[PDB]
């Protein structure tokens, strides 16, 4: 099969995904079960991760999933949008086809009809930017994630935390920011309301050094990795002695080696000393009695990152006992391990805002995993919001006004194009008709009905309900998206569209 | 399941008909051989002859045949556009069935669109008032000249000019009658002696002796008895000779001079000769007798002559001698036999008193083909006139009713609300098949043609259409082609109709 | 067996129940040039091959009770089919018949109880009356396609059916099938019309109508014993024929005109032959008439039925006072000014289409039918989905109070009722779950006269919209849809022949 | 209709709910094995072939709630089973997945607060709530196979609660298992036992015990003497820790001697010395015991973990009422009697079988449970088939007051939990339907402590009969199968590799 004939049935294999994943859009997204090769079972609506697990044996769906993959961190919420809106832009360009359209032009319809809704997107602007008073809107924004997903409680902890976190990352926020090196950490165990921001790095401890000053206000660390007993490079080590008076030997030879180095890193300016690796308890009464905070059991990646955090590079040895190698904090503070049953201690290094993390806590491997995508997604919107602050009403309320816009203009040009843009405007319309499909209501009457309310009243601020909160207004819902995130939605969904559409594969 | 499944194949068979007589639309146009029982070839470029002898089985078939038909019978041409328009309305609702919105708003919506689309159609249409000989043959010519009769409808459209301005005053809006305007033919001849004959043209009358012409003709409607019935068999006895038979003999050569006795105190001048079969009898032997004394008769009168004849000259029907009295009796101004060009016996009523005012036309032709063509060149014209002054403001054609119509219903259905928003949108959408039947039958690139059309019909002219003639887009030329408003507005209503009834229909059931 | 034959027949007359329903098109066999297009479900259910001997013996039960009230058959066949429908769920779930018709005869006691106690009554007010029949008409006149004339069919229907005021004239009253003008317009006949031509043989306004009552009338002669001198013996005279043609006429109208009777009314064309003898002869045969006509003769001016007419007495001297003829349509129609309007009329539509005039001479048949009867009666119930729901919602109260198996009987009866609006909902397009779970809440809430306004497709309080349903037809196909599913039911088994 | 394993999964568990249930068997995969029967659906879930993931779904929250509630996994996946059924039924009847999800979360929003509201607080009362509990704890543990015994072993486990006075403790009793014997032979006794043999080397007659956790015994040959530490050397420190170990003999007494010493509790085994040494000295240790309970001895006894005598002065001691060992039929188990908490008791079942043995541990735990949060939070609704109607309807009467497309979702919930009853009674062979009209009826009337005697088969009020289930083992299987079944709906496809 060559020609027009295979790219039909290259449209039916997208159409085949597309279909798939489009019951999943919006807050009110339904679910998706995937089975791995491991023979694990998840439920989940993100449409990132039910790409990314998702395979199927056909290279143009293997082009859709990469090149959805590669806008993955850039785009997070229309990882279904997306891959929905080209579903429907390549159905309509079947019947295009049908008719006869060479595919580049309708692919350059869709381009030119893309530069048509991004124009139309930038007449719409909201969110106001100041980044000590934006607390208030910005957990009205992230009010579209607490109000979404399982966070029944709707926890403002975690917005604020978010966008506490990206505000304080940069301290210059007027564009393009890197905002790169932040990431969030979790685990099973406690409430999800477990939280706490950290201008550093969580550590993982053992319970000894019980009632040890967890808490110190050491501006330095001392990231001495030497043994204080004896070490472990997966290879235990022995210990010999002749009587108990020579133990006596080692333990003033111990002595030598903890009060003696500790009291010169303490005129450095350091209390809490690493362990590269712990050997026993009895070792570590000597510490206690020298009143030491210290921990260790830090792993090869865990301890540069640690480096990486107080930029002071490892000590092995005597001679690098200074002040200059030693890694910086500035403060370290000690937060309850899970809700109240352990307890850990925790290195911020304010002086330097290169690490800056979010720990959280879920109830169970499925709720620690929402959570991972959910606070994912919401450092994206946050992120994508503070790079641009130009904000434009979701909800499907964009798409469809970009509808309007380029139907509208389909009637500007005299070439092929021109049914081009039709389809791209009835294919925009697919955001609003899958999110009622996956909705309760009726897909097109919804639909049409707000659309006709945008020519009704001039606002285009109107969508469908996705939380029956009986208002087809979406300036009270407040279910808001970055303006620069549907710019991006929909020019990877024209981009997404054409690099299949002028294929003409093996 | 069943009622989705039926009206899919309902549509299915609709819209296979529509798309195989979609190539055969216009003036251009493109034939097919038909299907049929007997083998032969058909060269006919129009859309009709095709629906006329269609073998249908399906009844979706049989009803866009009644669409054809109503819409000849309403206007006459555009009996093609009206299928494709149906065609093309039934493709969208296969579309909108797809996606699973249901017929009965498929219907309403439909009906908002033709309110809308009439509403459009009477706007920007240029509003042409006839009510004088000048408008009249200003209309006529660029009817015409539009079409391929041209090179004899110059000759015949001041006539059927006068013809109409005959049957009413033009500032009365009422539809003049196209049966009351009958067309008849006197055979052959030359094409210029085609002239109109106020009154009626009567058939061929029998000369043993009667008059050839007379003034003041007191014309009679007779369907009664002639003779002494000959009622079941020619002798009653034995047949040596016609001892018996001789008395019903001589009772026809008594009973024809009592009803001519019974005629002359009327004074019925004419005998329009009914059938043998309602008749008792009729031959020479008689109708010498009838004729001698003014009394001429008419061969083999037929019902639709009766009719007209009943409707012009008052003369009440017939069926008994009994009611021989001035209620079946007209007093013409004169009645003759015109032989002029070629002889021909067909008589002629002249000047007679008459509620409304018919009129005929006599055609003349040294074919029978050319006389046919004449026949249907007058009938097409008579069509067009009569449907533009029932509704006035022709409308250029060629498409650009299509394209401006769906222009401004595809913006109706973006202020509309609610479910019907998306089908008036399809509709509208779908609907411009008729420009794109034109583009594929001029060469062009149908689609690009399309939106050519569609983008100079938005910020700009509105009546740009398809030149079928000259080729392509054309603007600056106003008289591309024009058909009466009526045209497009039966075209787009009768559509309608048949397509949301289509859609009413459901699971259809033998007997 | 199994009910695959009810459900069936229910299922292909379920699209055409109600306004704004779905059409059907009936053809006859043997790929013949005839078919025709319909909305009555009545229609179908008269037209439909009945192969299945339980969708027969169904529709025979309805139609010895379903035509005769009107309007009826597309809901009494729908009930009824979603009743077996749903009982055959029922015993699939293993409950026995006779539970279930037990279940139902308390259930539809429970529905009629409830619909008598939810009617209104309209009486002894006139303007109240008025609007009740105007709103009736325009639900039983919901077929014709033209809005404008629809409220022409309402107003004329009403106003020939109010002037009465008396027991029932539905025996007298007739809509005559005669083609006029415009297919938008309606009439009624100030004294009851007929086809037949007058004024060129016959006087134009009668005075002293004498209206002989006949039957027997002349399809070309008739005898009298006199001693006839036939001259056409045998086949050698047939020459012969119209001899004795002269005597059978003459024989019977001298003898007429002595009874001192013109007015000969007969159903039987007398020929133009005898047109020409009656008309000398002077006596003024009418060669059309009916029982109809008989019986309004009857009622109007206090006349009689005749039949088997030989003998003067035998039939009326009907005094009329004086006959006319209008000029409505296409004909010179004669105009029986005598029988003045009040105790019984006539409707005439104008309009030049017979197929049209079928279905309009059928909606104002069951209208003129409904309407006499709730004027003979005296309540209505607010039509629409209102009624039946609210039925419904009756049986699904009692049936929660049902100790015995047959509540699930009774449930599955409510949710039959239940889906009538649901289908009247599905043949308008609208949502129909959502529309009829809305009006569920909105009329189980208390607020009884709450209904679903099928023009817009909202919930519409029906009090103040005047949408209403005559009680009678109401109870009537409740209690038939009860009783045809009640014997479609209870048979398990079927042998033939 | 994709998911339809998931319902085929619990429908494979129907078979089994009730007192009067009904049996499976579970047959062992591949040969080499034999086949066992199950009451209980514990069982049949925990190590079931599932074939589908929305069945492993379901799977997985039934051992969830297994894990966080104990008894009643059966319950759970019935309900979620029948919600599953009724989903496919609806999605069907084109009504959309999340509607029903929205009406389903709104259905058991009402429900559960109905219960709430309609549940019985046993409340502030000594005679009549020592009843009640004697009657609620007989009746949760008939849930189980055992019929016989279930009163004994309630009894033992409320005066175990009531020695809590509230403060609800699983380790309060101790649980030992000894194979052989029969049911009858089961025994419970106050304080904290074992079942090995000590005899006279460590004595039965000793008072006020220091009871310490101490996982290092005299074969350990523990290094840390008072002689030399541990070392890796062989050049002239091959065997010095034998030398040095003979301190230990004398260390294990004088130490705590030191720090004060009445008797001594060891859990590990000791050598000859050490042992006539400990019997001259007065301690009673312990050669083996369940390790896993060495939390039991800290709470029963007071004993604080000793770090293995590493750090000798860093632990409290314990304390008890009496020592003693006495010989039960067969076995010499030794008797610590009332150990410092008073509501230490042991229990042992003389199972012949293991398979009794673990489900009445099983039981036993869902007891202790179900005592806890019956006694310091005491709320008990009405069992077979009560709670179930009432909820139902109290579902259905929101789904009546409800408008939306809700109503019709959240009628099929309720009456997807009307089929629990229902499926109580099929399996009990009763006229089901009927049955459970009956209770439906009973209900609708109004009487929230109607129900179903599962003895005979008949509605009783269940007030009387004393017929109940703990109200949170109810509530929390109403909310999880119905956030199961939600979870399984909101998914359409499965996407496989």
């Amino acid at each position: 099969l060559m020609g027009l004939e295979a790219l039909k049935s290259h449209i039916m294999a997208a159409k085949a995904v597309a279909n798939t994943m489009r019951t999943s859009l919006g807050p009110n997204g339904l679910d998706k079960m995937m089975v791995d090769k491991d023979g694990d079972v998840t439920v989940t609506n993100d449409g990132a991760t039910i790409l990314s697990m998702m395979d199927v044996d056909h290279q143009i769906a293997k082009l859709m999933v990469e090149l959805s993959k590669s806008q993955d961190d850039e785009i997070g919420d229309g990882t279904t949008g997306v891959v929905v809106l080209a579903g429907a832009l390549l159905e309509e360009a079947e019947q295009l086809l049908d008719r006869g359209i060479h595919p580049i032009r309708i692919a350059d319809g869709y381009e030119q009809a893309a530069r048509v809704a991004i124009e139309h997107l930038d007449k719409i602007s909201d969110s106001v930017l100041v980044d000590i008073k934006d607390t208030e809107p910005l957990i009205q924004t992230a009010k579209t994630t607490l109000g979404s997903k399982v966070v029944n409680s709707c926890h403002r902890q975690m917005a604020e935390i978010a966008v506490n976190a990206v505000l304080t990352v940069a301290d210059m926020e007027r564009r393009d920011v890197d905002f790169e090196l932040i990431k969030v950490e979790g685990k099973v165990g406690g409430r999800l309301e477990d939280t706490k921001l950290i201008k550093g790095v969580i550590v993982d401890k053992d319970f000894s050094h019980p009632q040890m000053p967890k808490k110190v206000e050491d501006a330095k660390i001392a990231i001495l990795t030497c043994p204080f007993e004896p070490p472990k490079p997966k290879t235990k080590h022995k210990l010999d002695v002749t009587s108990v008076e020579d133990y006596k030997a080692l333990q003033k030879y111990e002595k030598e080696k903890f009060e003696e180095m500790i009291q010169q890193i303490k005129e450095t300016g350091a209390n809490l000393a690493i362990c590269q690796w712990g050997f026993d308890d009895e070792a570590n009464h000597l510490l206690l009695q020298n009143n030491l905070p210290a921990v260790r059991w830090v792993g090869g990646p865990e301890i540069e990152l640690i480096a990486i955090a107080t930029g002071g590079r490892i000590v092995p040895r005597f001679s690098e006992l200074t002040a200059e190698k030693l890694g910086f904090a500035g403060l370290v503070q000690e937060i309850s391990f899970g809700t109240t049953k352990d307890k850990m201690l925790v290195i911020e290094q304010c002086k330097n805002s290169r690490a800056v993390t979010i720990f959280i806590r879920g109830g169970n491997k499925m709720i620690i995993e929402e959570a991972k995508r959910s606070l994912h997604d919401a450092l994206c919107v946050i992120r994508n919001l503070i790079r641009d602050n130009r904000v434009v009403y979701g909800g499907g309320a964009a798409e469809i006004s970009c509808a309007l816009a380029v139907s509208q203009e389909a009637d500007k040009c005299p070439t092929l194009e021109q049914y081009a843009m039709r389809a791209f405007a009835d294919a925009l319309e697919v955001i609003p008709m899958a999110l009622s499909e996956n909705s309760g209501m009726n897909p097109i009457q919804t639909m049409t009905e707000v659309r006709a309310r945008q020519v009704k009243e001039m606002n285009p601020a109107l969508g469908i309900d996705c939380l029956h909160k009986g208002t087809n207004d979406m300036k009270q819902q407040h279910v808001i998206e970055t303006l620069i995130g549907k710019k991006q939605q929909i020019s990877l969904a024209t981009q997404m569209v054409r690099m299949i559409l002028k294929i003409d594969d093996i | 399941d069943k009622p989705a499944q039926i009206r899919f194949s309902n549509i299915s068979a609709a819209k296979a008909v529509a798309d195989a007589i979609r190539t055969s639309l216009g003036p251009k146009g493109m034939d097919k051989m038909i299907q049929d029982g007997k083998g032969d070839v058909t060269i006919t470029n129009d859309g009709a002859t095709i629906l006329k002898q269609m073998q249908v089985l399906h009844p979706a078939a049989r009803m866009l045949v009644e669409l054809s038909k109503a819409q000849d019978i309403e206007a006459g041409d555009g009996t093609t556009s009206v299928v494709i328009i149906a065609g093309s309305l039934l493709d969208s609702c296969t579309k909108l069935l797809q996606k699973g919105i249901h017929p009965t708003i498929i219907s309403e919506s439909f009906q908002k669109a033709l309110e809308k689309g009439i509403e459009i159609l009477t706007d920007m249409s240029r509003p042409v008032e006839l009510s004088d000989r000048e408008t009249l043959l200003n209309s006529a010519t660029t009817s015409l000249n539009s079409k391929v009769v041209s090179q004899y409808s110059s000759l015949l459209s001041p006539m059927s000019v006068n013809a109409v301005m005959k049957v009413i005053d033009p500032a009365t809006a009422t539809s003049v009658d196209l049966r009351d305007i009958k067309i008849v033919k006197k055979l052959g001849g030359t094409i210029d002696d085609c002239e109109l004959v106020e009154g009626l043209v009567l058939t061929q009358k029998v000369s043993n002796s009667g008059i050839t012409r007379v003034e003041k003709a007191k014309i009679g409607l007779i369907q009664f008895c002639l003779s002494a019935p000959k009622t079941d068999m020619d002798n009653q006895i034995v047949v040596s000779d016609y001892a018996q038979m001789d008395r019903v003999l001589r009772e026809e050569r008594a009973y024809i001079l009592n009803l001519v006795k019974q005629i002359k105190k009327t004074g019925c001048n004419v005998l329009l000769i009914q059938k043998s079969i309602l008749r008792d009898a009729l031959s020479d032997l008689a109708l010498h007798f009838l004729n001698k004394m003014k009394i001429m008769v008419i061969k083999d009168i037929e019902r639709e002559d009766i009719e007209f004849i009943c409707k012009t000259i008052g003369t009440k029907p017939v069926a008994h001698i009994d009611q021989f009295t001035a209620d079946m009796l007209g007093s013409a101004e004169l009645a003759e036999e015109v032989n002029l060009n070629g002889s021909g016996k067909l008589l002629k009523i002249t000047g007679c008193a008459s509620p409304g005012k018919t009129v005929t036309i006599v055609v003349r032709g040294s074919n029978k083909l050319v006389i046919e063509e004449a026949e249907r060149s007058i009938h097409d014209a008579l069509c067009v006139i009569r449907c533009l002054v029932k509704k006035r403001a022709l409308i250029a054609g060629g498409g650009a009713p299509e394209i401006e119509l769906a222009l401004r219903l595809t913006e109706y259905s973006r202020t509309l609300s609610g479910m019907e928003s998306y089908c008036v949108r399809a509709f509208a959408d779908a609907m411009e098949v008729i420009p794109s039947t034109l583009a594929e039958n001029a060469g062009l690139n149908p689609i690009s043609t399309v939106t050519e059309l569609r983008n100079r019909h938005a910020q700009g002219e509105k009546t740009a259409g398809i030149n079928v003639r000259k080729g392509g887009i054309s603007n600056i030329l106003e008289e591309l082609v024009v058909q009466p408003l009526l045209v497009s507005v039966s075209a787009l209503t009768l559509a309608t109709e048949t397509v949301r009834s289509i859609l009413k229909i459901d699971d259809v059931v033998n007997t | 067996t199994s009910f695959i034959g009810a459900i069936a027949i229910g299922d292909l007359v379920k699209s055409t129940l109600g306004p704004k329903g779905m059409d059907k098109i009936l053809l006859s066999s043997g790929r013949d040039a005839s078919l025709m297009v319909t909305n009555d479900g009545a229609t179908i259910l008269k037209n439909i091959g009945v192969d299945n001997p339980a969708a027969k013996v169904l529709v025979d039960m309805s139609r010895v009770q379903d035509d005769e009230v009107g309007d009826g058959t597309t809901s009494v066949t729908v009930l009824a089919a979603e009743l077996l429908r749903e009982a055959e769920s029922l015993i699939a779930k293993k409950i026995h018949p006779q539970t279930i018709i037990a279940g139902w005869r308390e259930a539809t006691k429970a529905a009629r109880e409830a619909l008598l106690s939810s009617a209104v009554d309209h009486g002894s007010d006139e303007v109240k009356f008025r609007q009740d029949l105007m709103n009736i008409a325009g639900t039983t006149l919901s077929s014709k396609l033209l809005t404008h004339h629809k409220d022409h069919f309402t107003k004329l229907a009403v106003e020939a059916v109010l002037r009465l005021k008396g027991s029932g004239n539905l025996e007298a009253i007739h809509i005559i099938k005669k083609l006029g003008g415009s297919l938008a317009d309606s009439y009624l006949d100030e004294g009851f019309l007929l086809d037949k031509k007058i004024g060129v043989n016959q006087p134009k306004r009668i005075e002293n109508a004498k209206i002989l009552i006949a039957n027997t009338g002349m399809d070309t002669d008739k005898i009298k014993i006199f001693g006839s001198r036939v001259r056409v013996d045998s086949t050698a005279k047939v020459a012969e024929i119209e001899h004795a043609e002269k005597e059978k006429m003459k024989e019977k109208v001298e003898r007429i005109l002595k009874h001192g009777i013109n007015c000969f009314i007969n159903r039987q064309l007398i020929y133009n032959y005898p047109e020409q003898l009656f008309g000398a002869a002077g006596v003024m045969a009418i060669e059309h008439a009916d029982f109809a006509g008989v019986e309004r003769l009857a009622l109007v001016t206090g006349g009689e039925i005749a039949s088997t007419f030989d003998h003067p007495e035998l039939v009326k001297l009907g005094s009329c006072k004086l006959i006319e003829e209008v000029m409505i349509g296409e004909d010179k129609l004669i105009h029986f000014s005598g029988v003045a309007l009040g105790e019984a009329c006539t409707i005439v539509l104008r309009g030049a289409t017979q197929q049209i005039l079928d279905e309009a001479e059928r909606s104002l048949h069951d209208a003129l039918c409904v309407l006499a009867q709730t004027v003979k009666d005296s309540r209505t119930v607010y039509g629409g989905g209102c009624s039946e729901m609210l039925m419904a919602h009756a049986v699904t109260q009692l049936a929660n109070r049902t100790p015995g198996k047959e509540a699930v009987a009774m449930e599955s009866y409510a949710k039959a009722l239940r889906m009538l609006p649901t289908i009247i909902a599905d043949n308008a397009g609208y949502d129909s779950a959502d529309l009829v779970a809305q009006l569920r809440a909105a009329h189980s809430e208390g607020n009884t006269t709450a209904g679903l306004d099928m023009r817009e497709g909202t919930i519409g309080d029906m009090a103040i919209l005047g949408i209403t349903e005559s009680f009678q037809v109401k109870r009537q196909v409740l209690l038939s849809a009860a009783e045809a599913a009640e014997v479609i039911l209870r048979v398990d088994n079927i042998i033939k022949a």
